[PDB]
RNA sequence: ACGAGAACAUGCGCGACAUUCCGAA
């Protein structure tokens, strides 16, 4: 905790408020924070030989946000992650408590990367189209699934990608991952 | 409750109880102040931390006293529904409706006798009772602070004297009767801090 | 759903070569009648709306006669029989359900293209 | 002795109302639990205070109405304006017609140099919506009730001719007040003669 | 003593009006075509700024003439000027709705265009939604009387803006024959205050 | 910045045909045939560009100056605004004789000589449309030259057709200018 | 509309030399009916332009010419005569004349369009 | 005599710029 964290977090916009005992408090750029949280999980799995697991809470706040509120809400997220198997990471709210491999692979390496690569070609980066996808995904109507299918048809992107997105939205526990990936991409392309 | 006092609540049961509370959602509303804009200035945002209750959730409490005190509290609560409790009452917070009734479910517990006493309110005893009521006690000191909300206490708004009170849930083997302390510092009127003890007896 | 099943069954070219340009007239008539119903606040379809639905049915027949792809679309999707059902029940909810069914049909047809 | 008058009613959205506050471009303020659009009581209080300050012109009457923290003359706020929540009748009406509670408005900004339109998305409350508003007037002095209520009438008239949130100079936030009831809930004061709007 | 002047009236379409939202903007509640007040305010401000005079190398709307900043508002730090003109959304009028219900018009039309390449001469087709010519919209404007001495002059400016808008379009591609409109003012009365607005006019 | 209005008449010498999605373009409100301003603007722009590129936004500088340009970094406002030409009320009263007539073309093939008849709806000759054009004075000095170009375009449009198949006797028109006045400004 | 049964009765199937023509009558050619169809087209376009709630006298004169053309077509081919007998177009034009209203004329035109549309669909 | 009292998430901002429903008989 007191030595290896500096080596792990190398080359990231991150300040370590504390690191000792078994707890850890980091504040930085949100994308850097999530990437280094995944890297820390991997390095901790390597260090403890798989015998020890840790849970995490990641909050995203504006600058000038109350620091006490930041700490309290991130602690609430962490305590949310410490439930049941308690080997989880909470992301930005109580409805995004994922597993570590689920967040790294099933959310970022599987859903966010293909969509980001496809939407980089778009002139507007797909901000409005991603907003429409979020609007359609939040609702839970079958006719709205039809609207989502029409939007994917009119997206003018890879057909296999539209099929994958439609399947992901159809499946529960994969629609939450899809929504998280869409929101992460929206945050990445913004001002 | 009693099962917890007898030690028959497991750690998993404690976690289930903790997650079974369905009070509500705490949020932070960001507001702005445009008063400086009209004076060639800038807007000043601020934050108000609110808590909204679920449709059938709320806050209850127990009142003890004679018939006259109970009736006066009925009128006071009826007016307090529209006065509001908490922070920005005049800015759209703290409005509620209250119902006052009997409590058989709580009279079953308040008639219970035991070897330990549990505080149901933030209380503290005078020195004479504090001499003998603190043995084998398990408590939690809370620092009661704040500004005096009054239009006649002084010219400008000032804080009241720092107070320290035992928390709710503190267990004592001696039941102390608290009082209403004065946290006023040479003001026009005496600012009161209620620290009387509402007790719940139990078996450990 | 049913629209997904029928569009998948007719997918190979969809509905023997159906496109949105073939359907555009029926879509325009359907959304015009839909907006006229939407503006009104009544549980029952009015008389002029009933006559407009009869006109929509005859337009369905005319488009089926004109094009083979439109004809097989109408035959497979039961849209004319659904219009008859809406006329028989004369309920705004049933008409809105039929409009949603048609919209889902068009959306899925565009999706599998 | 001490009186409190309850003024309940409806705020009808004449034009799309945007009060700032998943990922949505310029989202509106919402109830944390029900995720329903709301009109914060602070917004209404500040807008009416600004309109009344423009009308009268802080002035003493504004201090009586909306309270003051000024040193020496600490005034209690006579008006407690609660948050306006999405009406239940409007909720049922919007559940019918398959209409969402909030709409997305697309706007341009044409540059004065390159003549290039920058797009911008905002969120508004749909024009058919209504909000249940609740106000408590505290009678700290009985002699100023008529003056306070005529000031409230002037503020309500100005607000009905003004907007409530967002950019209303570009056709947003127009609202109308319908006063369902004005009844004295606390005390013996007779509010039958009193009226707002 | 605050004064608000209420100018109500009709915007009568002369050529198909297309304000994008190629569909047009519609009020979600009534599903009728709408004219956003942002469009009207922006077009009026742009026309008035061009007519009065545009500073060379101008980049922000806050660098307009003092009259434009006085009327349509400025947001420059320190010199924050509140906009006197509040242009509301123009909703599809009920009289036009009744007139369109007779003869069975759909409140809207689809216009078919094509683009012909210079070399290949291939006409790529396209469709744009427009508002039918006979349609009318209820326009509502609120003028904030902040300075008495500058009321009349300000109204003159507004009149000029209207005189530029009647000779211009309102939305979509009006250089190709869209968005042409006419303003007919039903009334100009002091809705709030004791101001005398009888002599004021913008057409 | 002055707005000059050109108001006049376009009288068709042959069958005017604009192929609205063989029907002709009609105003939904009045059910009368109209000449879209987009058609007129496109015809004049094409003829003037021919008299004077893949992107269609390159053209020649006078073309972008007059009819507008969406060039990246060189967005030029269009000084010419061509509005929809609506069926004249005087011509409508003169016809009150259908406004539009159907023409039959056999369209015989070459090798097999098999006819494939077709019907095209075209406005009858002698019909008139009131046309309205707006010119914006962006620069005082160039206006003369701009109007010169405009005149040339008009001449070309009088020698050419407008909409439909003009190589077979469709779309021939004539322009009668009523007045050219500075409606806005002091020009 | 009730034209479905009329067109169903009027619909027949022809076969010759191994070719199966689905045509209601032998003489029911699209152009032979289309002459009267375009006459009615002119009539109802004039009605649309007039935008009057009553059937115009000039429309009435073109309509009388329409009845003359109906008798003309009945004489021209027995198939058109039998079609007109089955559909009773003469009774509909008579009611259109008598009640003298735009709505009745529009309903009759829609019914006749329904007849021709069902005939085309059954082909 | 309620960590309380005062505090508008608000000011500026056109969904707009170029586009022949055209070649063919
Ligand atoms: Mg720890």
């Amino acid at each position: 905790f007191k030595f290896e964290l500096s080596n792990i977090l190398k080359g990231a916009r991150i300040s370590v408020i504390y690191s000792g005992g078994d707890d850890l408090f980091l504040i930085g750029a949100w994308d850097d924070v999530i990437s280094k949280a995944l890297v820390l999980r991997k390095a901790f799995t390597r260090f403890s030989a798989g015998k020890l697991t840790f849970s995490a809470g990641i909050g995203m706040y504006p600058v000038k946000y109350p620091i006490s509120k930041m700490a309290s809400e991130t602690g609430v997220l962490e305590d949310l992650a410490k439930r049941g198997e308690k080997n989880q990471v909470a992301l930005w709210n109580d409805s995004k408590v994922f597993g570590w491999s689920q967040l790294e692979e099933q959310i970022l390496k599987e859903k966010m990367i293909p969509l980001q690569e496809a939407l980089t070609n778009s002139q507007e980066h797909g901000k409005s189209f991603l907003y429409k996808m979020l609007e359609l995904l939040r609702n839970e109507d079958q006719i709205n699934i039809a609207r989502l299918a029409y939007l994917l048809a009119r997206s003018s992107l890879s057909e296999e990608l539209t099929q994958s997105i439609f399947a992901w939205s159809q499946n529960k526990q994969q629609k939450v991952e899809l929504i998280t990936a869409i929101e992460y991409l929206v945050y990445q392309i913004r001002e | 409750y009693s099962e917890y006092l007898r030690g028959e609540i497991d750690s998993l049961e404690a976690s289930k109880i903790a997650e079974s509370l369905n009070l509500g959602k705490a949020s932070l509303s960001t507001k702005v102040s445009l008063q400086a804009v009209d004076h060639n200035g800038e807007s000043e945002p601020y934050s108000v931390g609110n808590f909204t209750f679920y449709p059938e959730s709320g806050l209850y409490f127990l009142a003890k006293g004679n018939a006259d005190t109970i009736g006066q509290l009925e009128i006071l609560m009826h007016a307090l529904q529209y006065s509001g409790i908490g922070g920005k009452r005049s800015a759209g917070y703290g409005q509620f409706r209250c119902t006052i009734e009997d409590s058989g479910k709580f009279d079953s517990l308040l008639s219970q006798t035991g070897n330990i006493a549990i505080l149901l309110s933030s209380a503290m005893a005078s020195d004479e009772e504090l001499v003998d009521c603190l043995e084998d006690a398990r408590y939690l000191l809370k620092k009661r602070t704040g500004f005096v909300q009054s239009k006649t206490y002084a010219d400008q708004l000032v804080k009241k004297k720092d107070f320290y009170a035992f928390s709710a849930g503190s267990t004592f083997y001696q039941k102390f009767n608290g009082k209403i302390f004065d946290v006023s510092d040479n003001g026009r009127h005496s600012v009161y801090r209620y620290a009387k003890a509402f007790w719940l007896e139990g078996k450990i | 759903n049913f629209a997904r099943k029928v569009v998948e069954e007719n997918k190979r070219v969809l509905f023997n070569g159906l496109t949105t340009s073939k359907l555009r007239n029926l879509l325009e008539l359907i959304n015009h009648v839909y907006t006229k119903v939407y503006n009104s606040d009544d549980t029952t379809l009015s008389e002029d709306v009933r006559d407009e639905l009869e006109y929509l049915k005859v337009k369905f027949a005319y488009e089926s006669g004109r094009e083979p792809a439109v004809r097989t679309f109408i035959e497979k999707t039961y849209v004319d029989k659904l219009v008859d059902v809406v006329l028989k029940k004369n309920t705004k909810k049933i008409f809105l359900d039929y409009c949603k069914y048609f919209e889902a049909l068009v959306a899925y047809a565009k999706f599998y293209r | 002795m001490y009186s409190k008058i309850r003024i309940v009613g409806k705020i009808d959205v004449l034009t799309g109302l945007h009060i700032g506050g998943g990922a949505i471009a310029s989202p509106v303020v919402r109830d944390p639990y029900s995720r329903l659009p709301i009109i914060p009581g602070s917004s209404i209080k500040g807008k009416m205070r600004s309109l009344l300050a423009k009308h009268i012109g802080d002035a003493p009457e504004i201090l009586r109405l909306f309270g003051s923290s000024q040193k020496g003359a600490i005034q209690s706020s006579r008006l407690q304006i609660s948050d306006a929540f999405f009406s239940k009748a409007s909720q049922e009406e919007f559940d019918k017609k398959d209409l969402a509670y909030t709409e997305t408005k697309f706007e341009n900004t044409i540059s004065r140099l390159t003549a290039v339109a920058n797009p911008r998305q905002i969120e508004r409350v749909t024009r058919g919506a209504s909000f249940d508003f609740h106000i408590i007037y505290n009678v700290e002095n009985i002699n100023e009730v008529m003056a306070d209520f005529e000031n409230i009438k002037t503020a309500i008239h100005l607000l009905e001719n003004d907007y409530l949130g967002g950019g209303g100079t570009r056709g947003n936030g127009r609202i109308r007040f319908v006063i369902d009831s004005i009844d004295t809930v606390v005390g013996d004061f007779d509010s039958s003669n009193l009226s707002i709007k």
